[PDB]
This record gives C-alpha cells, sequence and structure tokens, in this order.
C-alpha cells in the first residue's frame, strides 16, 4: 500500500507493452568482370620497393615545354 | 454534336461545343445526411447530392468523394454523373461523344475504370478526357506558355513551347485551399469559435473566399494590425454571431507560400515554380517569364500575382523580364477551352469508339486519352 | 521566497492542487457550482451556497450544483473565483498566494482569453510571486518515467490522444475530442428516461454519476447481450430506489466508439487516435505502436480495453500484435508529473514572475508559454 | 610512427574511411546531414541537432537528410564540417587532425575551387602534417594489381570510365558522366508517383532506398519482357505495409542506357567505354577486353553483366575475350588498396607539405597532383 486508500487514481494492471508470438549476389553465372583475393601483403610485395621519384612534379595546364609527366626517377 | 463536361472535385461543370456558359455549375461533392434509428415518414433521397445536398445541409454531411483526385466511391461517382445529366440536360448519352479531364499522377487504373465504366453504364459513341491545363492555354491563345493549377486539391506546373512539353519539366504537388480551409477552420476554432459538421466548412470556405486576399508582408502587417484594429474587419454570419480577423483573413493563404505553416517538407509556389523553369532550355525560360500564364481556381485572390512576380523577380536577373498572364476567369475557361476543342473539326476526327475497349481493351486508354 | 510552492492541478469533473514536495493532494475536489434551487426567502444565508465536500453533503434542499467549466470549455468566472477563493481561505491549505509560487496546467486547443482571465485574478486579486501554465499528458508520462510514448487518456469531459518520442510531438499530429462522462451520465438518464423514472435536476445527476462509476460496468458483445437475457440487478438510494438496468447499464461504448449512432457527428477514440499515429513517421509509428501510453480518469471499466484491442486489430497491420494495456487508476499522475515537475529544476527556468507579468503580461504569458 | 596516416574513404553514395595496415573496414556510414525536425520542451530527449548514426537511422521522422554533395561536390563545406567533426568524434576517430597524416579519396575532374575550399579546412583549421588526396580508380587498381585498367563504376549519383595502363593517364580517353542510384530512388519514386504513392521525406527517401537495395533484379531483354504480363507480388515494407513487384524495379537502370526516356541525352555506359576502347589503340584494345572492371557498389544485380556483355556482343567484333569474378568487396575494395597504399615506403614524397601550402597552396597541389 504506496498509496491505495490514499490516492485511488494510480494505474496498475496494466500490459502496456504490446506484445506478439514467436512467430519467425553471386551470379556468376556471367562472363562479365573479375575480382582478385584480397592478400594486402601479397600485393605489398608486389608493390614492394618501387623506388619512384618526383622530379619536377608538375602537371599543371601549363604550355611552356614538350610535355610533363612526374613520377619518374626510379633505383 | 458532341457533350462538354468540364470537372472537378468541388465544381463540375457541363454544357456543349460554342457554348460560353456552362449549363451545369454545381459543387461535385457527396452529401450524406444523419440517418438515425427512430422511425420516420415521407421519405427522402438516400443521399442528395451537391446543390440537392446543400438545399437541406442542415443534415446533408458533403464528405469529399474525391481526395486531391482519390476518387473514394466510383458508384456515388456515378450517380453525381447520372443525376447532373438528368437533372441538367436530360439528355443520353448515346448522342455525343463526352468530353471530361483529368490530371496526372493518377494510376492508369483509374482513368481505365472510369472509361471502362463509361462503356458500361453509358454506351456513348465515343468519347475523350484530357488535361486541364491543355484547355487553359488553349483558351488562353498559346502554345508556349506555363501555367499552375490551384483547384479546390490540386496544383501543377506546366510549361509549353510550341505545343511540346516535358513531363519532366510539368511539376506537380496536389494541394489547394481545401487545406487552407482546415487550416482556417482550426485557427478560428482556436479564436472560440464552433467547428465540427461540413456546414462549418461550406461557411469557412465561403468567408475564406471573401477575406482571403494578398499583402506583402506579415510582420509589417501584423505590426499595423496590432497597432491599428482597423483592419480587423467584422462579419454577421446566418447565425448572430459577428466575428472580426484582420490577420487571419490575408495571412491563410500565406501557407501556400509557405509550408511550415503546416510543416510540410516542402518548397514555396513560387520557388517550385521556379524550379519548374529550371527544368528548361535558357531561352525558353526567358519565355517563361514573358508566358507567365495563371490558372487555378483558387487564384482568384488580389495581390499574389504581384507576390509571385516579386518572388521570382528577386530570384531571376534583371533582364527576365516578368510578363504575368492573370486571366480572372481561369475556373471557367478550362469548361470553355473544351467547348473550343470540341469545334475543332480534326480533333473530333480523333476518338475513342466503342469497339476500342471492344476488342484493344483498355491500352488504347494509354495511347489515346492524352 | 524559498518555500514549498503551491502547485494547483486542473480538471473538468475532478480537480486538484498541492505543493512541491505533496505525496497526495490532500482534497479530491470535484469540479461543480454549488447554488441554491430556489430563491432564498430569508436574506443572509450561506451566499451562494458555496459548498465543498461535506459542505456540498450538508443539505439538499436549496441546492442546485452546475459545472463551471463545461468539458473543459470554461465560460464564467465567478464560481472559479469562489473555488479559488476557497481554496486560498485557511481550510485547504492555510496559506497565500504570495507565500508561494504557484504551478499550474492548462489543457490546450482554448482561448487566450482564458489564461488572460486566470492570470489577472493569480497577479490582480491574489498575488502569486512565481506562477507557471503547462500540459497534463506531460506530467503523466512523468509519473509512468516513459519521455517517449504514444500518450492517451480522457478526463471526465475531455479525450486526447498525443503522439509522444522524448516529449516531441507535431500539433498536426497532436488530436483532441473534447467528450466524455459527464454526457455519458447524461445517456444513462436518457437510458432511464426510455425507462420512465425520476427527471428532475442535478440531484438525479449526482446519483447517476454514482451509478455510472459505480453500478456500471461494460461489455464486450453488444449485439449479442442486447439479445441476451439477465434480471437486472439493482441499488438503494436514500429512498431505496431498486431499479433495474439491463443494457443501458452497458451502453456507454455506443458513446465512446459508436457515438454517432446516436445521431451524432464523430468518430471513435481508437480511429482519431490511429490517424494521428499515421500523421507520424511510419516506421517511428511502428515502434510507437508497441508503447502507446494508455490512460483515462473515465475510462475505467473492463472489457473496453479488450474493445479497443479489437479496433486495434480492425486498424493494425495484421499480425503485428499490440496486446492489452489495462492501467486501472488514472487520476493522481497528473498531480504526481507536477509535483515532481515542479520539485525539479524546471519552474526555475519556467516560472511567471509577477513583476514580469506587470511588465507585459499575454505578451509575456505567449513569450514564455513555450 | 603512432601518427597512422589516415585514410578517408569518401565516395558519392558509399563514405567511408581508415588506415594504413588495418585492413577490415573501420566505421560505415551514410553521406548526409542530419536536422532535428520537431519541438517541445519536455525533459528525457536528447539535443545538439546534428544528429548521425544510430539515432540518425532510427528516428528518421525527428530528422531530416542534408545532401549539401551533389555528385561528389558539396556545396555547403560547413556540413561537411560538421561531418568531418563527427568523424573526429572519439568515438570515431579518437585521434587527433593534426597529429597523424591523412589520404583521401576523390572522384577526377571536378572543379580545383571545392579541393581548395577543401585544403582550407584541411589545414588552416586543421593543422594536419602530411595530406594527398587521388582518384578511386587509381586505388582499385592498387587492389586490383593490374597495370592496365578501364574503371568502369557509378556510386549513388556518378557514372565514370577510366582507361588506363601501367598508370599513363590518357585524359582524352577517360570520361565521367554524372548519373547513378540517386535518379534510381527518384525513378523508384516515380513508378510509385505513378501508382499513388507519394514518399517525399527525408525519411521517406531511406524507404525508397530501402527498395532500392532491395527489391531489385534485372533482365536481360528490355522489350521482350516488357511488353508480357507481370505478377508483382506483394512485399511487407517496415511499416506494415505490403506492395507488388513491379516490373519497373528492373526497369528503372535501363534509363542508365535510355536517359532520354527520363529526357537528358548520353549515350550509354558500354558505348562510352567502346569510345574509349576506340579512342585506344588496336594492340592494346585486346588487352581491353582482356582487362574489365569489376567496380561500382550500384552494379549489383541478376544478369547485370550478361546484359551488358550482350551489348558488348552488339557492340564489339569478333574474338572478344571477357571473364568474370567471385567478388568480395566491390566497395571496400578501393579504400582497402588506398590503405596499402598507405602503407608504403615511397608514399611519403606523396603528401602535401603543410608548410608549403602555407607558402602557396593549392596551384602547387594542382600541378603536383595530376
Ligand atoms: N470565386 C472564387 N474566389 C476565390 N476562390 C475560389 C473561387 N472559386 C473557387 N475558389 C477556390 O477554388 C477551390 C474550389 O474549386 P475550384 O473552383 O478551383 O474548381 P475545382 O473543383 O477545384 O476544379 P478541379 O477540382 O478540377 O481543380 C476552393 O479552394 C476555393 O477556395
Ligand atoms: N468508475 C468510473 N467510470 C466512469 N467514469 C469515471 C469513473 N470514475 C471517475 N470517472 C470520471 O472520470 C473523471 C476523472 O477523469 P480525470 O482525468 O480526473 O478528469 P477530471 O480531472 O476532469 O475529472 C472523473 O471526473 C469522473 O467523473
Ligand atoms: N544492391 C545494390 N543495388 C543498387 N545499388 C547499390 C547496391 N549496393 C550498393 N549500391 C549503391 O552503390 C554505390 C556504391 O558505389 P561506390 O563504388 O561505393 O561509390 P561511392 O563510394 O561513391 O558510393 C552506393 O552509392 C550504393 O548506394
Amino acid at each position: 500500500d504506496p498509496k491505495y486508500a490514499d490516492l485511488p487514481g494510480i494505474a496498475r494492471n496494466e500490459p502496456d507493452v504490446y506484445e506478439t508470438s514467436d512467430l519467425p549476389q553471386e551470379e556468376l553465372t556471367s562472363t562479365s568482370v573479375e575480382h582478385i583475393i584480397v592478400n594486402p601483403n601479397a600485393a605489398y610485395d608486389k608493390f614492394k620497393d618501387k623506388r619512384v621519384g618526383t622530379k619536377g612534379l608538375d602537371f599543371s595546364d601549363r604550355i611552356g615545354k614538350t610535355k610533363r609527366t612526374g613520377y619518374e626517377s626510379g633505383e | 454534336a458532341a457533350l462538354v463536361v468540364d470537372n472537378g472535385s468541388g465544381m463540375c461543370k457541363a454544357g456543349f461545343a460554342g457554348d460560353d456558359a456552362p449549363r451545369a455549375v454545381f459543387p461535385s461533392i457527396v452529401g450524406r445526411p444523419r440517418h438515425q434509428g427512430v422511425m420516420v415518414g415521407m421519405g427522402q433521397k438516400d443521399s442528395y447530392v451537391g446543390d440537392e445536398a446543400q438545399s437541406k445541409r442542415g443534415i446533408l454531411t458533403l464528405k469529399y468523394p474525391i481526395e486531391h483526385g482519390i476518387v473514394t466511391n466510383w458508384d456515388d461517382m456515378e450517380k453525381i454523373w447520372h443525376h447532373t445529366f438528368y437533372n441538367e440536360l436530360r439528355v443520353a448519352p448515346e448522342e455525343h461523344p463526352v468530353l471530361l479531364t483529368e490530371a496526372p499522377l493518377n494510376p492508369k487504373a483509374n482513368r481505365e475504370k472510369m472509361t471502362q465504366i463509361m462503356f458500361e453504364t453509358f454506351n456513348t459513341p465515343a468519347m475523350y478526357v484530357a488535361i486541364q491545363a491543355v484547355l487553359s492555354l488553349y483558351a488562353s491563345g498559346r502554345t508556349t506558355g506555363i501555367v499552375m493549377d490551384s483547384g479546390d486539391g490540386v496544383t501543377h506546373t506546366v510549361p509549353i513551347y510550341e505545343g511540346y512539353a516535358l513531363p519532366h519539366a510539368i511539376l506537380r504537388l496536389d494541394l489547394a485551399g481545401r487545406d487552407l480551409t482546415d487550416y482556417l477552420m482550426k485557427i478560428l476554432t482556436e479564436r472560440g469559435y464552433s467547428f465540427t459538421t461540413t456546414a462549418e466548412r461550406e461557411i469557412v470556405r465561403d468567408i475564406k473566399e471573401k477575406l482571403c486576399y494578398v499583402a506583402l508582408d506579415f510582420e509589417q502587417e501584423m505590426a499595423t494590425a496590432a497597432s491599428s484594429s482597423s483592419l480587423e474587419k467584422s462579419y454577421e454570419l446566418p447565425d448572430g454571431q459577428v466575428i472580426t480577423i484582420g490577420n487571419e483573413r490575408f495571412r491563410c493563404p500565406e501557407a501556400l507560400f509557405q509550408p511550415s505553416f503546416l510543416g510540410m517538407e516542402s518548397c514555396g509556389i513560387h520557388e517550385t515554380t521556379f524550379n519548374s523553369i529550371m527544368k528548361c532550355d535558357v531561352d525558353i525560360r526567358k519565355d517563361l517569364y514573358a508566358n507567365t500564364v495563371l490558372s487555378g481556381g483558387t487564384t482568384m485572390y488580389p495581390g499574389i500575382a504581384d507576390r509571385m512576380q516579386k518572388e521570382i523577380t528577386a530570384l531571376a536577373p534583371s533582364t527576365m523580364k516578368i510578363k504575368i498572364i492573370a486571366p480572372p476567369e481561369r475556373k471557367y475557361s478550362v469548361w470553355i477551352g473544351g467547348s473550343i476543342l470540341a469545334s475543332l473539326s480534326t480533333f473530333q476526327q480523333m476518338w475513342i469508339s466503342k469497339q476500342e475497349y471492344d476488342e484493344s481493351g483498355p491500352s488504347i486508354v494509354h495511347r489515346k486519352c492524352f | 521566497i524559498a518555500n514549498q510552492p503551491v502547485v494547483i492541478d486542473n480538471g473538468s469533473g475532478v480537480i486538484k492542487a498541492g505543493f512541491a514536495g505533496d505525496q497526495i493532494p490532500k482534497y479530491c475536489f470535484p469540479n461543480y457550482v454549488g447554488r441554491p434551487k430556489h430563491v432564498r426567502v430569508m436574506a443572509g444565508a450561506l451566499e451562494g451556497d458555496i459548498f465543498i465536500g461535506p459542505k456540498a453533503e450538508e443539505h439538499r434542499g436549496l441546492l442546485s450544483i452546475r459545472y463551471p467549466m463545461e468539458h473543459g470549455i470554461v465560460k464564467d468566472w465567478n464560481d472559479m473565483e469562489r473555488i479559488w477563493q476557497y481554496v486560498y481561505s485557511k481550510d485547504q491549505l492555510q496559506t497565500f498566494s504570495e507565500e508561494h509560487p504557484v504551478l499550474l496546467t492548462e489543457a490546450p486547443l482554448n482561448p487566450r482569453k482564458n489564461r488572460e482571465r486566470a492570470a489577472e485574478v493569480f497577479f490582480e486579486t491574489f498575488n502569486v510571486p512565481a506562477l507557471f501554465i503547462s500540459m497534463q499528458a506531460v506530467l503523466s508520462l512523468y509519473a509512468t518515467g516513459r519521455t517517449t510514448g504514444v500518450v492517451l487518456d480522457s478526463g471526465d469531459g475531455v479525450t486526447h490522444a498525443v503522439p509522444i518520442y522524448e516529449g516531441f510531438a507535431m500539433p498536426h499530429s497532436i488530436m483532441r475530442i473534447d467528450i466524455a462522462g459527464r454526457d455519458v451520465s447524461r445517456f444513462l438518464r436518457l437510458y432511464l428516461r426510455k425507462e420512465g423514472y425520476d427527471f428532475h435536476s442535478s440531484s438525479e445527476f449526482e446519483i447517476v454519476k454514482a451509478i455510472k462509476e459505480r453500478a456500471c460496468y461494460l461489455s464486450i458483445n453488444p449485439q449479442k447481450d442486447e439479445t441476451l437475457e439477465t434480471e437486472k440487478a439493482q441499488y438503494y438510494l436514500p429512498d431505496g430506489s431498486t431499479i433495474e438496468i439491463g443494457p443501458s447499464r452497458f451502453r456507454a461504448p455506443e458513446l465512446l466508439f459508436r457515438p454517432d449512432l446516436i445521431g451524432e457527428e464523430s468518430e471513435g477514440i481508437h480511429e482519431v487516435l490511429v490517424f494521428a499515429i499515421q500523421k507520424s513517421d511510419m516506421d517511428l509509428r511502428r515502434t510507437l505502436f508497441s508503447n502507446i501510453v494508455l490512460s483515462g480518469g473515465s475510462t475505467l471499466f473492463k472489457g473496453f480495453g479488450d474493445r479497443l484491442l479489437s479496433e486495434v486489430k480492425k486498424l493494425a497491420p495484421k499480425d503485428v500484435k499490440i496486446r492489452i494495456s489495462a492501467p486501472q487508476e488514472r487520476l493522481y499522475s497528473t498531480w504526481i508529473g507536477g509535483s515532481i515537475l515542479a520539485s525539479l529544476d524546471t519552474f526555475k527556468k519556467m516560472w511567471v514572475s509577477k513583476k514580469e507579468y506587470e511588465e507585459d503580461g499575454a505578451r509575456s504569458i505567449h513569450r514564455k508559454t513555450f
């Protein structure tokens, strides 16, 4: 009796939850495009020590020479 | 020769080719009275319709048979139809091809069902249904023009160019003054007035049309109203009550510019129309400023033309010369355009006969109605 | 002053009050109007027969009781003056307006004039140092502890459904129809009118109220129960009126869910309810269908929750079951929420200082009303 | 070093981020901004109004979606600032921008101004030690290992094909057109509009998105399967609704090849791809058929590539050898290749020294980047 005789206007006997009952791609047939089985370390060893050098790494839309192709120095 | 019947969820009209005034003019709403349980004598009609229902509006409840194109019951709609025919013209449908209208966004099954029953029930020789906007610019006098429909429950921006147009360019929001009627009725309820039945709706739509003028900036207008309440005009109803409103009057159509009054996650009529213009050619958009054609029955309110003009004026550059075409008769003009359409023999060579549905079925409805 | 503030509550049928810390409102005082039945032959009597509780139980000769706030719609205020005045009098809480701040709620969908008049009393006549006005369902939520949930409740003459998630609710999504128990009492006596009994004044109305809340229940199959057979038990008044009732003892859902069968224009709690829920976010709607706060101080009958479940089953997207919530007593939850409200930091940022009222009043009332 | 390079996988639809060596997907999330939608005063609610995540993908009717990104180009950079702050969260980042290197993705051919504004934030507001941004195509190729490559892909708004071999960029050979999934949603909605199903809200938009990545498959025959008779089995919706299959689901991606039906002219994805092949050389063309690219998460469809291969049959001459996968995660693939890329030795030269950005900035990066 927290407030039974005290206050007769407070809720009880209420099942306000509203229940229910327990009642519970890879079309590779085509020949469209391949994939590669990821192995980050394999590709890491693939691109292992490419000493690419960026001498004059310029790719602007400048017009003053013949052509521009950076990422060119090697070992 | 023909059978011209303009339609509308409210205003439904009729007559024939060459006629300038629609013979049939009535509210196309379905009235359902208070059928109670105790006995009574001498009876009445099962459910009076529009004018029939308005005559005895005290019991008859004119609920909507359509909802922004969503026809509730085809049966009741036919009752409206049949009685209207045998109320106004009293002519059989086998006389001439019929003429009716519709608007987009409608599932093709509705227009198919429509025409299907039109041949079923009526067995007309031929028939035809079109788009209101076509008759609008058709009666206007252009093949290149952007208009917008503001009926009782519809809104749609139609840009045309030499007759050509694009469905992608034509935009649509089927929202209109009925929503405003709801908004206005509830805010006046907040003011302290009772509103339960459909007669409440009728009186408020009445005074709504009687007071929805268009001012410019509600901030200063509101400031002047609170300052001087002289704008708060009074009006005595059929009942002894006399209400006084000033803001309410013109601020009710401001929701057309702002969905914020209803919180609709939408855009203003002006910017919506602007985007419709944006779906075009840079040259023809200029023509839209030139062909700023206006329609819709809920555009019989003074001031908004200058408003929308100023809106797009702030939107479009100064070089875009605005040329608003504002016909104050656009409401009836669709029916009139239908009559003019019914006057061009070539169009009356193009038809939808019996055998088309009898054999072809309803696919010709998709490729022949428009 | 840092005393315990007065927490006045409200109610169309049962109005409450209290302090920030009371766990029980000391008086379960109903909302009514004590008056004389005839012109008192001798002057200098119990002026207006302002009677409360035992004073109302004192005599019955020249005593006509009414309501000063019909179904939440309050019209006059002199009765309210004396009622509040009696509360202010040192028989209720033995305190003053100035001695304690006052918390109070208000029913929605009301004109501002009500708020105007009340604040005029509370600051002009009586002097509240810090007041406040709020809602009711919010307080009920605080009592239940939920801050979310489809709130639903129904007072003595006011019914309302408010969809809520974290307190948020759209006014468009908020629905309310003010019709409950008082008219049920009117119809109980109307049932007995068909049965031929005593019908002269409010005394019988009191009797019928005692019946309604005492010698009345609600069944589930009115067609079956109407076609069934009972011997119709009776009651004993101070006269000992052994009167039989029958179906009329439980003919109330034809007022709750089907009041239109009394040739009336309404919908049904469940209908308007579900519609308001449908105004929300469909998926959030689905989630909140599992948590629908059900309440109501008048909805105190067995089986009616099952009838509501039947409405649910007819309206829920089937197999998404929603069982019965059966809260028996629903009164003080609002009073409890107000006690918890004023007991927290809330009123400190939510008061209405008398000074600010003196400065602006209605301006401050509505600038701080939300 | 503890300062692990922060990989950022920003795409149109799919958007992510990452780190070097940490192969596995860190944190997935969508590409928009979540604004609040309604008000209240009641306690028991979350505030901040910038809501992204579970509450965003939970309280859809309480938060609106904001896409400042238009085909990979954002207009309101402050939204990205908030997005990046959501990234900066120590529930998301747990670190500081100024303490770690940063790599980022970008679709090519975008205006430099975007990059400028981006780097302004990325260095001025956040003194990031190292930063480099590149093409997702490159990252994908690094993930593959083929020096060759014609990256054909689409996010949710951009079609693009990148022919390359050993990193050799022929900008005249590379092509793109801003179109993908956003219009797929729009066209889905268009069919809904054709059948009366208005789903315009931000919440409604995600519902359509669920339909998109839920109710879809294909057919190698356009009209041969289009002119037939469907079945349209209904499907249960997250509201409790159930709507038909519709042939439209597979009809929608054909708009990618027939955009004239939507109105704008284009050529055909595979056609522009062939044009790139034509811009290449005879010898390399054989390798082009040998070197095919599985890219774009939108491509997830049944018999997708089958139909595209048939188009190739209709275009390319004989002796065409094209083959297929067993794809793992076409999406993450790019980001993964970038993570491995971020885990490289000589990769240190690829960034931008912030000090140089202070000195010159953008233009120097533009010339240093491709
Ligand atoms: N004379 C008028 N003045 C102001 N408003 C009007 C007037 N006549 C009609 N309206 C408005 O138009 C609507 C009534 O319908 P309307 O006259 O546009 O024909 P309709 O039935 O809408 O045609 P449709 O349904 O085909 O669009 C109402 O919203 C009303 O406010
Ligand atoms: N057992 C009952 N059956 C029907 N109605 C009742 C019962 N008990 C109380 N009521 C009515 O319900 C009302 C309580 O609802 P409430 O939320 O308190 O509204 P109010 O505050 O206006 O009284 C009481 O005023 C009373 O008239
Ligand atoms: N099953 C599916 N059907 C259709 N579209 C999909 C499916 N799965 C993913 N998508 C879309 O594909 C896009 C993924 O493309 P992606 O190559 O990741 O570019 P981005 O990173 O710009 O999105 C996403 O926008 C996503 O919405």
